């Protein structure tokens, strides 16, 4: 997969 | 005549002193708590108590997110912590418990390779050990979350849709005694 | 007379605060001493210093038993400590050094299997490394000692006749530098 | 007359109680810091910050040497620390960076073999991980540096000509962000 | 090399 920053 | 002042003064010194003391005492107790929670093998288990109260402060928007104590990849590896939104963030606001990974400025950052490129695994433990909620990710070598820290903490990055809220606001085995446990496992391949 | 009254009352609350700082300070030192002695691999070595003085407080009945700091089976495993009666307890009262094992309430008890079912080995180390006094036991699953803790400590169990007192109140190699070393090894099979 | 002395008496007693506190705390702080730096596997990494300033104090003879925090060969092994002369000692005075090894009196010494006879490897890390300066030595079983400690620390011994100064006081990769990293590895063979 | 012996500080 891959990570997503927090918004 | 003056003798009366000769006391009010020192007594004012003492209070100032006793006061300046407690602050230091404060920083010392915080240091001790941090040391008490840290690990150096990339494996971390975070126990979040008073789940209901913290769950409410999240919904009521009073306290949207909480950081976890810091841990390490090795005795002198990267410093890291977790950040959770009990009622979600971004694509998960209001529906999912959002869980992110944070890279902190470590004491030995100058000796480590950048960007941070380790696989991270996150879990919400079933206190019945039947079915743990698990999810993992590989760092996007191009994101600023994994570059060498210039500040105390880089931008968090992880799983906005880590786990559905209903999955605990009901009759489950993730919440027990009003507490939940989060687990973090950083793959150490290459280190 | 309000000046003196104000002063008097000020010193009083000031004194009371120092008293509180004292309790927190002591509470913090205990914490630190415990972090310093704790281990997380099921192997603990307890050093009892000032043996003669402690041996004497026991004979006089001033202080019958002593607890050792805590240790764990794994970074997040069971919490345990040891308890010793330098002048005996039960069948060994007045004749033997009675050593016991204690299952404590750990921060992760909800993630662990109960009752406690690990083999425990206990040793009085010979400082000449020639002949150690050693004994072991497997927990009685039906006993109250190994059930999940409701209180801070379950009822202790172990060895009432661990070692003869005369074996120390004479010329021996267990007591050196007015201290003795107690070693515990918790078998990790099944964990 | 009695009103003044009464307040005064309290004054003194209060000031005394406050003092015995900061003393124990200054103490407890040092303890916490030491615990924060120790390791128990014979491997130690010492970061020396404010190199420029410490580099000067050594040239100006104000502060010739610096001890490092203590570390251990194993959970209950030998206690050791390092000592460095940022501007040389003995045959290295003013020309080299002299580094020594130090056997300390540990809590378990009576359970260990003497004299200390482990190989020791010392390194000055290249923050450009290209060429770490390295050197090693085996203890002289007959020297008094490796005999069981009677004192807090035995006499230090190591490498007076560990590294040339010019190799720092110019454009190099050992000094980054005004700090250098010293590393020590105690061979554990036979332990 | 084999065993450079260590030298005492002085």
């Amino acid at each position: 997969p891959f990570s997503k920053e927090e918004c | 005549q003056d003798k009366i002042e000769a006391l009010s003064s020192k007594v004012q010194q003492l209070e100032r002193s006793i006061g300046l003391k407690d602050l230091a005492m404060a920083d010392l107790e915080q240091k001790v708590l941090e040391m008490e929670a840290s690990t150096y093998d990339g494996v971390f288990i975070w126990k979040i108590s008073d789940f209901a109260r913290k769950r409410q402060e999240a919904v009521a928007g009073r306290i949207p997110a909480i950081f976890s104590p810091a841990f390490y990849t090795s005795r002198y590896g990267y410093k890291m912590c977790l950040r959770i939104y009990l009622n979600g963030d971004g694509t998960g606001r209001g529906t999912h418990l959002s869980l992110f990974f944070v890279v902190m400025k470590g004491p030995n950052d100058a000796l480590l390779r950048w960007p941070f490129n380790q696989k991270v695994t996150l879990m919400l433990l079933d206190q019945n050990n039947r079915e743990h909620v698990i999810d993992a990710f590989r760092p996007d070598v191009t994101s600023s979350s994994f570059q060498r820290p210039v500040n105390d903490m880089n931008i968090a990055s992880g799983c906005p849709l880590f786990c559905p809220v209903s999955k605990m606001e009901a009759k489950n085995s993730y919440v027990r005694d009003d507490a939940i446990f989060i687990k973090a496992i950083v793959d150490l391949t290459g280190l």
